[PDB]
């Protein structure tokens, strides 16, 4: 037995021998009471993995960033504000 | 004196003596014959 | 003179076709 | 794992077996030298590639040769 | 006999030897039938590993 | 023969760990055991919802008070959208992690043995469908937490010291 | 029982072993088969543990080697005093210390090097020295070159005395092991008799020599007519007119009416306005107090009269629940291992030297030291480098002890064993803190770089941007500025002018010290310092803790302390030895100390050092640009490395041209180190084979076979040349810049 | 520039989305056991 | 020579725990178990870092790598003059006897041992890589 004596090797208990323990894995099943809404509203992500969630994320990131970069106003984004002062002009008269 | 002469004949001691003599010779030559770029002949 | 939007979209379509051909050549190199 | 080879130039000094940290080499009967033994590598799958066996061989060029490769779990010397 | 006489000066023909084209002294030659490299050669200068002796077969040693 | 607070991991001197007050204090151990990640009996979806809610809620703040538009009138909106984008990216991270790590139809490989040796059931979070449910719940909870933080901070404008 | 134990004539004084180079070791005593032997001869000469296993003989060698080092140091000091006596303008500098540059080295007119004899002032030409010896001799009360000559002659005599002492204690009367193991007696004697009595003697000198001469010097008296020290000792009425308390004459000392000595035993603090140094009355009282403290502390350990402490019993009594036996077995470690003692003492000496560097600029202890900016910078940088090297050496010798002198049987469940048993946690957390510090300091610098380059200066980390104020350091400065008011009521000034108060000491037209302000730049640079120190500590501590074994090589103790690798197996075991960890910790200490000295130089040239005008306007050497330019790496590149290097590169044709020459030469040596660091050994061995073929074709091949440097030797050469080049580059750059702008 | 909005469209894609998809696909590919 | 079986009632050395020990690899892939007989209670040094007391009799120690088993065994043999043997243990309960495959240490030549990897030529007599082009074999494999 693992704990009968100072022996720490046992083929009948290999999880104890190798240290495959769960230090903080509480298995109490009573945590929440009202959770019908959370199950109801989350159908696009759960039990989808690569098919629905990933495609939705790609589409809603590409479209979202495209819309934000195309519809941003001048004040919020400086690159789209454009130049306001006169050109500084370069040396040797080259422009 | 055999052992002292053997020690003085070792590579580092002889190198020190020989290079110091060479440096003194070159330094004295430059004292009497300085700043020459051309060998006069 | 400056290029037009029709030219821009023609270039984009040509690049898309070249990308299709590139993907095809990559798949041909793979196996 | 790595490939370990023994050559007929071996003199059966056993110095390569004693230097091996993973017990890959062993001495076997032989009739090509005065010592009447030769090194062998029956369990190279445990070889890590340290070539300590190579450093311990006294022949001009090595009678034991390690060629490396593969780099499996036992080869990389990983405890995790 | 097998190879060169004891104490004779022999030149090494092993290409992979540290002492290729170098002269050494024969120390001992073993007459046991089956030994592949019976000639023992001592050298004046060591190799990279620090060894100054080796074993050769008579066919890769020549007399000076 | 003294008290010797420090002990080996579960009494085994040959496992790579220790028993320290930081590790297994009654308070620290109780706190860690009731975190949603360690509630193995609870469905992965609800644990993911809680984790995402907490993480989006805490993530909203730094973006709002440090973003490039923190000196503008759209500071709150910019920070909230940045937090939502980070949540979405982390959702992709979780999805690809689950795809690479877990294969459909395999049993969970999580430790099913407690320190005492009760030999409980394996945690279903370490499964393909378990991780998929966890990722979906985390996405929903992250968006919900970002929205709630934005509402409390700006739509409702509760009085807070720093914001 | 503590007693004197020696052996008579253990070693015969003979030159026989001088002719045999490698006599000390069995391996090298055979002869030079290869050229590696020569290098080995110089790499194992002082490794006395490797020569033999006898601890008595090792202790005797160590004692005699220490005597030899003392003789060498005495020769060096005697040389400095001689060069002050003859080849110096010390007396001219005494007449005018604010306008004459110290110089004590004169070159010979041979190859145009005579240009290096610059016009330092006082009718003298020579190299401008920055060692601070002039100010030290001014503090000691030296007024003539005859006193420097007699000091130098005494130094030569003491060097000969130390040389003879080493010879006597090795070859004639060599102490036994019991003598060396009397650690309690050694501590008592070195605390009461070495430090306490030395401090008392120096206090006596100061009271009787330094104070009267220096106060006459501060009054403007020409040093020629200042009475000699023995005239102060003998004619005590002459000494009493400067400090009346001497008229009391040792009566207050024995009647315990010590307040009557307040004339020359003060607790003023701050700086002397005339000289810019510390008050010598404060220094005398300081040295007297620490002499008393050390003489008291040296009566703590039990030698043979009872009454005292057994350090073994002190250590064995200190253990707790979180540890095992605690400090059990450490007495044997520290009384039977020389390397453990060397590690402890090296670490303490390095930290102490760093303390000295930090404390000698904030409180300049010598007259006309603060206004000599070159001397201040040189002293700080020198002692910083010395301290860093000593700390890295402490790490090296801790690793050496762990490898060779560690005995598991006598070290079970004690502190060393338990540290070895959770080294994984230690190194994990140290790695995490190193990464966190590196990010949140250097990434802040990179953020500043990027926002400055993007035209977004309002998004930076500066005083005009997001501010990171060092509130804790500022609070400490505020507390220290108000210490005389409430916390140390018997103090006139604060500990230093750097804390605060609005007081500015300006000797001549320069600035000695002023309140140093701390802002975002100081926050950033201190966190950079913390990052570098933690990474160096990570490398060194990981080398020490994993010296004996690791998950990769569980038998690393059998491999030794100084070995190249274990092979290309397990993915590659390059640089697994603790020696290699020291080799990398040298690079990281180099970076740490380099950044520290750069920060010191820029901060002082920007915010402290400068010139004050008659009206009271203070201008600085750089212009106070540290607060806004040190926040950006481009600012360091431009406003410090590019702007302040304008003088070393334009020094040609002047007395500072040697600094430019050595600047470029140090660059060369660093680049040269790069190939020993980057290259391997097989390549060079094969190149040597080709060269040996070329020599053999002409029958000129040596019998001592040429070999490439070992891997460990390659690393050692690389790191040595790297450090030499970098440190000499900085040395030339600082010296040229600070001689030009000061 | 004929279409000023076209940079504002394309740069975000090739900058963030294309790397995201590329790295996700490559991570899924190199972690397959088969 | 009949290989011994790994007993599960062998006490372990007195050790206070260490961060260098069994990890997830021990429970997913493999670990090792070394056993030795000691005449008295003495302190030895753990190959993973630390010190322990070996039992006055049978001992049983779990390791993560074979190299650590060899290191501890070599120290035991050359220091305490103790015979040792270790096993490779798999998560499914499979135990494989490893070090003295035939009961005799590999340093001593023993009959019945087969020559594996022995080449009947000099090392310099290898075939050139060019001759073996496009052939999925190495020069040393011939
Ligand atoms: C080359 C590609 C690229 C591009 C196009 C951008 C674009 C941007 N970066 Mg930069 N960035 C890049 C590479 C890039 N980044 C890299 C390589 C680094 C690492 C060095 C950074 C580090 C960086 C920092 C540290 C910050 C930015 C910020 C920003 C934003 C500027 C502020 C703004 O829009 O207003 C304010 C922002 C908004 C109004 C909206 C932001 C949130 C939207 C909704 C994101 C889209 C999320 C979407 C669901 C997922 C799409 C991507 C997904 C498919 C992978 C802008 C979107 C700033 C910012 O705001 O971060 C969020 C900022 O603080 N970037
Ligand atoms: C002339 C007097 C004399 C004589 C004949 C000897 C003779 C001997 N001594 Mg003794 N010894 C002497 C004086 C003398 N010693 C003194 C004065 C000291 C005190 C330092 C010692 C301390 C001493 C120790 C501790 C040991 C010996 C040993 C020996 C033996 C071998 C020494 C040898 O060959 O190394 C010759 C070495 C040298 C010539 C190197 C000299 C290095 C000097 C000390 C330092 C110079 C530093 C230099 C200034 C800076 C260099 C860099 C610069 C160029 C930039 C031999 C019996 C050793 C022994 O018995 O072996 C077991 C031993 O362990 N001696
Ligand atoms: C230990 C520290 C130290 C250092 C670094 C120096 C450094 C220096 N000293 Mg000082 N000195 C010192 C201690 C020191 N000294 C001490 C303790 C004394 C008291 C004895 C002196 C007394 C002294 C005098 C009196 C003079 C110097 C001078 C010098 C300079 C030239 C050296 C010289 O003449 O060698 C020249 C080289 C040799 C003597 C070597 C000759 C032997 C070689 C190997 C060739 C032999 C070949 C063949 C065998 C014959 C140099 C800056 C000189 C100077 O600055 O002049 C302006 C000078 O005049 N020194
Ligand atoms: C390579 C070694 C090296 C070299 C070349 C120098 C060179 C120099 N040092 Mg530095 N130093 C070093 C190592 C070195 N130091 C180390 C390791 C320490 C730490 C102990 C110091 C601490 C130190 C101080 C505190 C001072 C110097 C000074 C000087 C200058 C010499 C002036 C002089 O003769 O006054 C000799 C020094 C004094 C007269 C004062 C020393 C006072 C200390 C407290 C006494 C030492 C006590 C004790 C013996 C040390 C061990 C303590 C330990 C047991 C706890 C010169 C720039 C002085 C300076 O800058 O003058 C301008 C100076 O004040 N050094
Ligand atoms: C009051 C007594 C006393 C004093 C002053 C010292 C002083 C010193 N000891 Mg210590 N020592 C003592 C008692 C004392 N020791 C005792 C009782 C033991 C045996 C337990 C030791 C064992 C010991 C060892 C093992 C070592 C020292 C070393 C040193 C020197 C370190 C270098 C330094 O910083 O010195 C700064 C001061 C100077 C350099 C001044 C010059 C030295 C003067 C002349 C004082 C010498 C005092 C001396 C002990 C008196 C006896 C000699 C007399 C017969 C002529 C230093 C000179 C180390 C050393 O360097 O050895 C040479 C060393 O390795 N000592
Ligand atoms: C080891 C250090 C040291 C030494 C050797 C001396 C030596 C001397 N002191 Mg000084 N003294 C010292 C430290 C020292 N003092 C310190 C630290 C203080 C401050 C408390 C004094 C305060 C002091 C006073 C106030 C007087 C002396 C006097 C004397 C002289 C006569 C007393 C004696 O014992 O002789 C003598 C030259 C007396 C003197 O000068 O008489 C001629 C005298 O009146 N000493
Ligand atoms: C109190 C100070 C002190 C003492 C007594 C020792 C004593 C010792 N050390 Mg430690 N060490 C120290 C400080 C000290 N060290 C410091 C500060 C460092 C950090 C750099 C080290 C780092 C260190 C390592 C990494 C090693 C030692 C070793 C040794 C042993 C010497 C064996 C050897 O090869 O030396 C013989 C002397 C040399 C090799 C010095 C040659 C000259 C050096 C390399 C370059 C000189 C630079 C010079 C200033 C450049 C300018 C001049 C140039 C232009 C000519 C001996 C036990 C070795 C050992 O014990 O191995 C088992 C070893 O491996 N030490
Ligand atoms: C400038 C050159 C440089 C840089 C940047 C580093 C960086 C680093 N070294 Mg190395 N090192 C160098 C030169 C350098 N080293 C040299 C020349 C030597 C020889 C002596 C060493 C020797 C050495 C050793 C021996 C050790 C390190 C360690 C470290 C780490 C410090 C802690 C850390 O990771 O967090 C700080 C990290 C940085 C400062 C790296 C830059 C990160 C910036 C600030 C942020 C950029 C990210 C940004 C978002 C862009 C994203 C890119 C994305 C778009 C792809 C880090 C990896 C130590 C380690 O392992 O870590 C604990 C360690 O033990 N180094
Ligand atoms: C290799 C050639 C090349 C390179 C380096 C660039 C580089 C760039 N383009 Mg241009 N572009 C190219 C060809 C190229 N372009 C061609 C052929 C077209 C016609 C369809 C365009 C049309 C185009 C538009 C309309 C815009 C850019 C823009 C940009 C910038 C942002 C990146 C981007 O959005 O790409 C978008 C690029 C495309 C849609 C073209 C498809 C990709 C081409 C065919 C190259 C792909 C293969 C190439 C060999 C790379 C191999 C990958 C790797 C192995 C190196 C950047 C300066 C943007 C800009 O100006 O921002 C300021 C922008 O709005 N590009
Ligand atoms: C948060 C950790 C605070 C530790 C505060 C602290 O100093 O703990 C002190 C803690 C108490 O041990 P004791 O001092 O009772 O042990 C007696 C000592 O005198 C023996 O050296 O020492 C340790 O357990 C080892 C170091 C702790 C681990 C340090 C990690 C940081």
């Amino acid at each position: 037995k693992y704990g009968e004596k100072s022996v720490y090797f046992d083929l009948g208990e290999i999880d104890n021998t190798t240290g495959n323990w769960d230090l903080y894995g509480n298995d109490d099943p009573n945590r929440y009471n009202g959770f019908q809404n959370k199950f109801f509203e989350t159908f696009a992500g759960a039990f989808t993995k690569r098919g629905l969630l990933l495609k939705f994320l790609v589409l809603g990131g590409a479209t979202t960033i495209g819309y934000l970069g195309s519809t941003s106003s001048g004040d919020l984004l400086a690159i789209k504000n454009g130049p306001k002062q006169a050109p500084i002009m370069g040396p040797r008269g080259r422009k | 004196m055999q052992d002292v002469k053997t020690y003085l004949s070792t590579a580092p001691v002889l190198a020190t003596l020989w290079f110091g003599f060479l440096a003194g010779l070159l330094i004295e030559i430059n004292r009497f014959f300085p700043d020459a770029l051309v060998l006069p002949l | 003179t400056s290029i037009s939007d029709s030219q821009i979209i023609v270039a984009l379509v040509s690049a898309f076709i070249t990308g299709i051909l590139a993907l095809r050549l990559g798949k041909s190199l793979y196996q | 794992a790595h490939s370990v080879k023994i050559y007929d130039t071996c003199i059966g000094c056993t110095q390569c077996v004693r230097a091996c940290p993973t017990d890959v080499l062993e001495m076997v009967p032989w009739d090509g030298c005065k010592a009447s033994q030769i090194a062998s590598a029956p369990r190279t799958e445990d070889c890590v590639g340290c070539k300590r066996c190579e450093s311990a061989c006294p022949t001009d060029f090595l009678s034991v040769r390690v060629y490396l490769g593969a780099e499996t779990t036992r080869s990389m010397g990983l405890a995790y | 006999v097998i190879g060169p006489k004891r104490g004779s000066i022999v030149k090494v023909l092993r290409r992979e030897s540290y002492w290729f084209n170098d002269t050494g002294k024969v120390v001992a030659v073993d007459q046991a039938p089956g030994v592949r490299y019976p000639v023992v050669v001592r050298f004046d200068k060591v190799n990279y590993a620090g060894v100054s002796t080796n074993n050769y077969s008579p066919d890769e040693l020549e007399q000076s | 023969e003294k008290y010797q607070v420090i002990e080996p991991l579960n009494g085994d001197p040959f496992i790579g760990g220790f028993e320290t007050p930081v590790t297994s204090s009654p308070l620290i151990a109780w706190y860690l055991s009731n975190l949603p990640a360690y509630r193995t009996a609870v469905a992965p979806l609800l644990r993911g919802v809680e984790i995402g809610l907490a993480h989006g809620y805490l993530l909203v703040g730094p973006f709002v008070l440090a973003g490039p538009l923190r000196n503008s009138a759209v500071r709150g909106e910019a920070g909230s959208l940045a937090a939502a984008g980070l949540v979405t990216i982390l959702t992709m991270c979780l999805t690809i992690y689950g795809i690479a790590s877990f294969k459909e139809g395999e049993a969970s490989k999580a430790p099913s043995l407690t320190l005492t040796g009760r030999q409980k059931e394996a945690d279903k979070l370490q499964t393909a469908e378990g991780w998929a449910s966890f990722t979906g719940g985390w996405f929903f909870g992250g968006l919900s937490g970002v929205a709630w933080a934005y509402f409390l901070l700006y739509v409702i404008n509760l009085p807070y010291p720093v914001k | 029982e503590v007693k004197i134990m020696v052996e008579k004539d253990p070693v015969k004084t003979s030159f026989e072993k001088w002719a045999k180079p490698g006599h000390f070791s069995r391996t090298l005593a055979k002869g030079p088969n290869t050229t590696t032997w020569i290098w080995n001869l110089h790499a194992d000469a002082h490794d006395f543990d490797s020569h033999t296993n006898d601890l008595e003989e090792i202790s005797r060698k160590v004692f005699s080697a220490h005597f030899g080092q003392l003789a060498v140091i005495f020769i060096w000091l005697s040389g400095m005093y001689f060069h002050g006596a003859r080849f110096s303008n010390y007396e001219a500098w005494l007449s005018d210390p604010t306008h004459i540059k110290p110089s004590a080295q004169v070159v010979w007119p041979i190859v145009g090097q005579k240009i290096l004899n610059g016009d330092v002032g006082g009718g003298f030409q020579g190299i401008q020295i920055t060692s601070g010896f002039f100010q030290l001799w001014r503090a000691s009360g030296i007024t003539s070159e005859l006193q420097l000559y007699t000091t130098a002659i005494g130094g030569l005599i003491f060097a000969a005395l130390m040389l003879f002492a080493g010879w006597f204690h090795y070859h004639k009367a060599a102490p036994k092991l019991a003598w060396f193991q009397n650690v309690e007696s050694m501590l008592n004697h070195h605390l009461a008799g070495l430090l306490g009595l030395g401090s008392l003697a120096w206090a006596g000198h100061q009271v009787h020599v330094s104070l009267p001469i220096n106060r006459l010097l501060d009054a403007g008296v020409d040093p020629k007519e200042i009475p000699l020290p023995h005239e102060f000792i003998l004619n005590r009425d002459l000494l009493a007119q400067l400090y009346p308390s001497f008229s009391k004459g040792l009566t207050p000392f024995f009647t315990l009416n010590w307040s009557e000595y307040s004339d020359f035993l003060t607790f003023r603090g701050g700086l002397n306005p005339v000289t810019g140094g510390l008050w010598l009355t404060d220094t005398a009282h300081h040295h007297l107090a620490i002499a008393v403290l050390f003489l008291v502390a040296g009566h703590m350990y039990r030698t043979n009269f009872g009454i005292g402490h057994s350090m073994k019993e002190i250590l064995e009594a200190h253990k707790g629940p979180f540890t095992g036996e605690g400090h059990k077995g450490l007495y044997e470690i520290l009384t039977t291992s020389w390397h453990a003692q060397l590690a402890i003492n090296l670490a303490m000496l390095g930290s102490l030297t760093i303390i000295v560097a930090h404390h000698m600029y904030a409180m300049p202890p010598y007259p006309y030291l603060a206004t000599d900016y070159a001397t201040q910078l040189s002293l700080f940088t020198h002692h910083m480098w010395i301290g860093g090297f000593l700390v890295v050496g402490a790490a090296a010798h801790a690793a050496i002890f762990m490898v060779r002198d560690y005995d598991p049987t006598t070290q079970y469940n004690n502190l060393l064993d338990r540290v070895l048993r959770h080294r994984d946690a230690i190194i994990s957390h140290l790695n995490w803190v190193c990464i966190f510090l590196g990010f949140h300091s250097f990434g802040l610098y990179i953020h500043n770089d990027t926002m400055s380059a993007l035209g977004r200066p309002q998004d930076m980390f500066s005083d005009t941007a997001i501010q990171l104020q060092p509130v804790f350091a500022q609070w400490i400065q505020n507390t220290h500025a108000l210490a005389p008011s409430l916390t140390a009521p018997n103090a006139t000034a604060s500990t230093s002018l750097t804390w605060g108060g609005g007081d500015l000491v300006a000797v001549g037209g320069k600035v000695a010290l002023l309140p140093i302000p701390l802002g975002t730049a100081d926050f950033l640079v201190h966190h950079i310092h913390a990052f570098t120190i933690h990474v160096t500590v990570l490398i060194l501590l990981k080398g020490v803790l994993f010296a004996r074994s690791s998950r990769l090589i569980p038998d690393k103790a059998n491999l030794g302390f100084r070995f190249p690798c274990d092979g290309p197996g397990r993915g590659g075991t390059c640089q697994v030895s603790a020696w290699d960890h020291v080799f990398l910790g040298l690079f990281w200490m180099y970076n740490a100390i380099s950044v520290v000295i750069f920060h010191f130089s820029w901060k002082m040239q920007s915010d402290v050092w400068g010139s004050i005008s008659d009206q009271g306007v203070v201008t600085h050497i750089t212009g106070g640009n540290f607060a806004q330019s040190s926040i950006t790496i481009n600012g360091w590149l431009r406003d410090f490395l590019w702007a302040q290097a304008s003088q070393v590169i334009q020094s040609y044709g002047s007395s500072l041209s040697a600094y430019g020459l050595l600047f470029l030469g140090a660059h060369f040596v660093w680049a040269f180190s790069l190939m020993f660091l980057f290259s391997g050994r097989g390549y060079w061995q094969e190149l040597i084979e080709s060269i040996v073929w070329a020599h053999n074709k002409l029958k000129v091949a040596p019998a001592i076979q040429p070999r490439a440097l070992s891997i460990v030797q390659g690393r050692a050469v690389g790191v040595a040349h790297y450090l030499l080049g970098g440190i000499a580059t900085t040395w030339a750059f600082f010296l040229a810049r600070i001689i030009s702008v000061g | 520039m004929t279409a000023s909005y076209l940079p504002s469209i394309f740069v975000p894609l090739i900058g963030l989305v294309f790397p995201a998809i590329t790295m996700a696909s490559l991570f899924i590919y190199i972690e397959q056991d088969e | 020579f009949t290989p011994p079986t790994l007993n599960a009632d062998t006490p372990a050395p007195i050790f206070g725990g260490s961060t260098g020990g069994l990890l997830r690899k021990a429970q997913v892939e493999e670990f090792y178990v070394i056993t030795w007989e000691s005449p008295k209670e003495q302190i030895f040094e753990m190959p993973t870092g630390g010190a322990a007391i070996m039992r006055s009799g049978p001992n049983l120690l779990k390791l993560a790598r074979k190299e650590q088993c060899l290191a501890l065994g070599a120290r035991l043999r050359t220091k305490f003059k103790i015979q040792y043997q270790f096993y490779r243990v798999f998560p499914n309960g499979e135990v494989q006897y490893l070090h003295p495959k035939d009961g005799v240490y590999p340093e001593k030549v023993n009959a019945g041992r087969t020559a594996v990897g022995v080449n009947n030529r000099s090392i310099g007599q290898n075939a050139n890589p060019a001759e073996l082009k496009f052939a999925h074999k190495q020069a040393y494999d011939l």
